[PDB]
């Protein structure tokens, strides 16, 4: 009888949340009650990168902090010099309907998958100065939704099969298969040393995996509707994640539980993209709205707001010195906001 | 990748010769491509350019009028149409890739050359040293000082080395000042302060033997210095 | 212009980039984008083979213009995710069988595929070319079972010019925004052979009609 | 001692002080109400359709201020009224009308590259091949009209009967112009309605709306092209086969209200029937709320 | 069929119940540290200089 361990599994998760609320003896809210707030943020938009044709689905940010590359559903994947706003290559995709994109630590590699299953990586730093098709993964049964790279040679991956997946590239083949999931897995978020990551789906439930070993960690259920964005916190030890219920939430990975939650009563429609910002004070959330909220994270109380996308704000990544922040949407246009 | 030039052997003088530089192996259309001679006893000295597209064509100041460079896309083919040649353009023209963006490596690659006899503002890059007696495995510095601050505003300071092994076409080792080609060992490195420059061999082999061009591209025309010849 | 001899060759090379950007989106924007909708294989694949793995593009031409129908049958996920990738889409070709109606019902299972696409919030404006497939073998099962099955609301006979215009009626019945899309509806089957001429009449009042609309003139 | 066309006396001069005001400020009001809510909207300052919109709100808004405030500068006040600077003032509601006009031409083939072209339309007139012909066409309706003072006097020619100060023979090479213009509109008028005819009967016949929804459209569009201006271009070519009559002294003045009657039509024909002018419209309506 | 998928689910909540959790009050200061002690190398929290910054319009 399966009924058994139905109502064994329903008295376990009953364990699970009495010992998190063994833990909650003071809020985040209550701590950073005697602080002093950041006050109101004034961004302006320092270039906008025109290019794309197209509805730009994802951006990221080089670790060098002025390289981005951008995906649109043009079947293009520009690499833009944010400094000057110069494009510095043009790479023409197989498939036009890609969903994310991830430019490699090294820079020599750029990642990119969507509707065709496939993560295909393109070698920037080749010979014959051409960009190619260094790698394409399959494996996946559903859309690609997010590509992370850990090094050149590892990628995790995850898609709309309820599944993350980590991959060798030069053997491209699964080396791990993260399964645990009842939906459509809709990003994931490396740890800055790469050692674990989160991932949102739309059971509205974020899971904490272990790369090496290939276990979920922590399950963090607290939203309840499709979890569309999520990112680490810059100290690795919590996460914010954003939804389609017009919440953020910051769950920490010690404690178990969530810590925040970023609403508003203005704000009724999803986050696309959440990203933190160095140091982890400011909470980026990009929206359907055709906005972008800066929150204040040890707070509840909003920052200003990065105000000037006609369409609907689908990507945004801070650098990783932090100088910049950079939203893409779905008209045609990068916004870099200093 | 390799070019591979055409062209050269005895010409009359006042006359004409069309060079041609035949690419192959990558992917020619997305390149600028310069033309450098090296007279057969002189150093490098850059002669033309065409970028990609043919958009910007630069010539220096000797072959300027006289010199007309061109390329041609869909069969992979730089031309260096060249009339009116003079006793000072008896060289070996050497055809150079070079491709420009956030972190390319431009002067990468060089062609063979071809020998071409005939019959009988610039910033000025200084080498003092011209020949230097080295014992492998010693630590060498080649030292190179231009005529201008070589550092701009952007921060890229725009030196480039290169070495011209015996027999042999340049090959470029540090393309911006303290920027390891690819393909060269680490035991090169390159350092400098704006206006001199040096070059570090750490540990030198039997392959570093040869002739080492500092050359700066802050602007057109591209000077080389008359290289520092090592010697075992 | 304060630019050094490399940095405004990199400038050359953004701009023959944005060169080749806009040479790939005229050439693009020439093309009209279809997205094949069928429901539970409906005749979806039965009309490809009569024009000329995650999606399916299916190019074809005619009268020097270039199609392409974006098959998603074989994606098996929540469609609400990725929906508005095709969002921009220039019509919506949907397939339902016409013999389906006697097999909870598959009929039903149509038309909630073609309620749910068609008042969608991407495709408030995108016009639905539905087809109607398979209507000879609707003749040899109407003259024995009627559409009571399917539909018990009707009180018009077996023959198939009063029963098919009640199947299209009903379809055509479920768009609420009657005052910005349109439903173009064809009755075809294997045999008929004038189905891209179709499209390429029914794409080319979409266009015409979109046109207008950006043009200033409805 | 030009002073031999005001033969307007009593209820003539009160019918044009009066009336011509309240047509311009209101024709003038609505002009710059479409010529704000282009540019106000981004998303409708980089259509290449809205342009050719606005040139037309901006020629007829410069041909409001200018025309209505020199019609009244010549029938009531008789002003100086010298032989140079009137030159300038005769062009320069020549050239804001025919920039009108042809500001309707360029509509009308915008219209026509909709049915001709339907796929490649967008990426045919895009928005830089819009602002070129949008200056070609305002850089020859400008010399075509501004030929007057650029050397052209009455003298050569006898001169002309019912235009102050203007030569005759002038005045049969820009009716011949504007015929042209006339003419191109028509022409083009006449293809959208028949290429919406090739088209509505052909998707019809494979299992009646479009064909008349342009002909409801662009009849309406071609009538206020005609009320307004036929008026006003038959009596003016009249002058030269036979003399002018007594009668008709004053109403060509009367039938020259009716140019800038088609100037307070313009913004409700050309823009307020289109519908992304309007939503913009009900959008901007909480905007100045503050 | 589902008798090892529910095993699944129980084999991985068991291994989700047994972790060790802090308080929230030290895990919330010791976010709240991490916001003060790196504050100063935030450039969107304190704004930069316009000639530190690298974006000039
Ligand atoms: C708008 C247009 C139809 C343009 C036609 C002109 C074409 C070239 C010529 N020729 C027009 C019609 C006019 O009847 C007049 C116009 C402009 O402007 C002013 C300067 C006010 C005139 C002053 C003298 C009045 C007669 O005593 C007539 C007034």
């Amino acid at each position: 009888e399966l009924d058994q361990l139905r109502q064994e599994a329903e008295q376990l998760k009953n364990q699970i949340r009495d010992a998190r609320k063994a833990c909650a003896d003071a809020t985040l809210s209550q701590i950073t009650n005697n602080i002093d707030p950041v006050g109101r943020i004034q961004m302006r938009t320092r270039r906008t990168l025109r290019g794309h044709l197209a509805k730009i689905y994802a951006m990221h940010w080089g670790t060098d902090s002025r390289l981005l590359v951008s995906a649109s559903q043009d079947g293009k994947l520009i690499i833009w010099d944010s400094y000057t706003t110069n494009k510095v290559h043009a790479i023409p995709l197989r498939s036009s309907w890609v969903m994310t994109c991830a430019y490699a630590p090294s820079g020599n590699y750029v990642a990119c998958g969507g509707l065709d299953n496939i993560c295909s990586i393109y070698n920037l730093k080749t010979r014959e100065g051409n960009v190619r098709v260094s790698r394409e993964l399959a494996g996946h049964t559903g859309y690609l939704s997010c590509c992370r790279f850990l090094d050149d040679n590892q990628i995790v991956t995850s898609s709309g099969d309820t599944t993350c997946a980590l991959w060798d590239i030069e053997t491209g083949q699964q080396t791990t298969t993260f399964t645990g999931h009842t939906g459509d897995v809709m990003s994931l978020s490396l740890a800055p040393d790469t050692r674990l990551f989160v991932s949102g789906a739309c059971d509205a439930s974020a899971k904490l995996w272990d790369v090496r070993e290939g276990m979920c960690r922590q399950t963090f259920t607290g939203h309840e509707s499709d979890i569309n964005a999520i990112c680490f916190f810059p100290n690795g030890n919590a996460f914010a994640t954003g939804s389609d219920d017009a919440t953020c939430r910051l769950f920490d990975l010690r404690a178990d539980q969530e810590l925040m939650t970023y609403s508003h009563d203005n704000i009724i429609c999803g986050i696309t993209s959440v990203s933190f910002s160095k140091s982890g004070r400011l909470l980026l959330a990009g929206y359907d709205d055709f906005n972008c909220n800066v929150w204040d994270a040890l707070k509840a109380d909003r920052a200003g707001v990065l105000a000037g996308h006609d369409n609907r704000v689908s990507c945004l990544g801070v650098t990783d010195d932090g100088m910049a922040v950079a939203t893409g949407s779905w008209d045609s246009f990068l916004k870099i906001w200093n | 990748v390799q070019l591979v030039e055409s062209g050269g052997g005895l010409v009359q003088p006042g006359g004409s010769r069309k060079l041609s530089c035949s690419a192959s192996g990558f992917a020619f259309s997305s390149f600028g491509m310069h033309w450098v001679r090296q007279a057969p006893e002189k150093g490098l000295e850059w002669v033309a350019y065409i970028s990609s597209g043919s958009g910007t064509i630069y010539y220096a100041d000797t072959v300027k009028g006289r010199f007309t460079i061109s390329r041609d896309d869909p069969k992979n083919t730089l031309f260096l149409q060249m009339t009116s040649l003079r006793s000072e353009d008896t060289a070996m023209y050497y055809c150079v890739r070079s491709i420009y963006y956030y972190g390319s490596s431009p002067f990468d690659f060089w062609g063979q050359g071809t020998t071409l006899t005939v019959s009988s503002s610039d910033i000025v890059m200084t080498q003092a040293t011209s020949s230097v007696p080295v014992t492998p495995g010693e630590s060498v510095s080649i030292s190179c000082r231009s005529s201008k601050s070589l550092l701009h505003s952007n921060g890229n300071t725009y030196l480039y080395w290169f070495l011209q092994r015996p027999g042999q076409s340049p090959q470029l080792l540090i393309y911006r000042m303290s920027n390891l080609a690819s393909g060269v060992p680490d035991r090169f490195s390159g350092s400098g302060s704006g206006t001199a420059f040096t070059l570090t061999i750490s540990r030198l082999e039997a392959e570093d033997v040869g002739v080492y061009y500092c050359m700066q591209h802050l602007e057109y025309p591209l000077t080389f210095g008359a290289g520092t010849k090592l010697e075992l | 212009c304060t630019l050094s001899a490399e940095d405004k060759a990199a400038v050359e090379r953004s701009k023959m980039i944005d060169r080749n950007l806009r040479e790939d989106g005229e050439k693009a924007a020439r093309e009209v984008k279809l997205l094949l909708l069928g429901a539970g294989e409906s005749g979806k694949s039965t009309i490809v083979k009569q024009m000329k793995t995650g999606i399916v593009e299916t190019h074809f031409t005619f009268k020097d213009l270039h199609f392409k129908m974006f098959d998603v049958g074989g994606q098996r996920s929540e469609r609400k995710k990725w929906i508005h990738c095709f969002e921009g889409v220039t019509a919506i070709i949907f397939c339902v069988a016409l013999s389906d109606y006697d097999l909870m019902n598959r009929m039903h299972e149509s038309m909630k595929l073609f309620d749910s696409i068609c008042n969608n919030k991407w495709f408030t404006d995108t016009s639905i070319i539905l087809f109607l497939n398979k209507k000879d073998l609707f003749e040899e099962k109407i003259k024995k079972s009627p559409l009571t099955i399917c539909y018990p609301e009707y009180a018009g006979s077996n023959t198939y010019e009063e029963a098919a215009a009640y199947i299209q009626c009903q379809f055509e019945d479920l768009n609420k925004r009657k005052d910005t899309k349109e439903i173009y509806t064809h009755f075809t089957c294997a045999t008929d052979t004038k189905n891209v001429q179709f499209v390429f009449d029914a794409v080319t009042d979409v266009i015409i009609k979109n046109n207008l609309k950006d043009c200033g003139l409805f | 001692p030009m002073k031999d066309y005001m033969i307007l006396s009593g209820p003539q001069k009160t019918a044009v002080a009066v009336l011509c005001t309240l047509l311009g400020l209101l024709s003038a009001l609505e002009n710059v109400a479409v010529l704000y809510l282009i540019l106000s909207s981004h998303q409708l300052r980089r259509k290449p359709s809205y342009l050719f919109i606005g040139s037309l709100a901006g020629a007829d808004f410069l041909a409001s201020v200018v025309f209505a405030c020199s019609f009244v500068n010549f029938h009531v006040f008789h002003g100086v009224d010298s032989k140079a600077v009137f030159l300038l003032k005769i062009g320069s509601v020549t050239m804001t009308f025919t920039a009108s006009v042809g500001s309707l031409l360029l509509t009308a083939i915008d219209r026509y590259l909709c049915l001709r072209y339907p796929p490649s339309y967008k990426a045919l007139l895009t928005r830089g091949r819009a602002l070129v012909t949008l200056g070609i066409m305002w850089v020859l309706s400008a010399l075509v009209s501004y030929l007057p003072l650029m050397g052209w006097t009455c003298c050569p020619r006898p001169c002309s009967e019912l235009f102050p100060l203007i030569p005759n023979d002038y005045l049969l090479s820009w009716l011949l112009f504007i015929a042209f213009l006339f003419s191109g509109i028509i022409y083009t008028y006449g293809h959208v309605l028949w290429k919406a005819h090739q088209h509505v009967a052909s998707l019809s016949g494979h299992q009646m709306r479009l064909d008349v929804r342009l002909a409801k459209t662009l009849g309406l569009v071609l009538a206020v092209l005609l009320i307004c201006w036929f008026p006003v271009l038959a009596l003016m070519a009249h002058s030269l086969a036979t003399t002018l009559s007594d009668q008709v002294k004053k109403a060509f003045a009367f039938c020259s209200m009716l140019c800038l009657i088609n100037s307070m039509v313009n913004p409700v024909i050309y823009a307020l029937r289109s519908g992304e002018i309007r939503s913009s419209a009900h959008h901007c309506l909480a905007h100045w709320k503050k | 069929a589902s008798i090892a998928q529910a095993r699944k689910l129980v084999e991985q909540l068991k291994m989700e119940a047994n972790i060790d959790r802090i308080k929230v009050s030290k895990a919330a200061a010791d976010l709240m540290a991490y916001c003060e002690a790196h504050a100063k190398e935030d450039p969107l929290l304190t704004p930069v200089p316009a000639s530190e910054n690298p974006f000039r319009e």
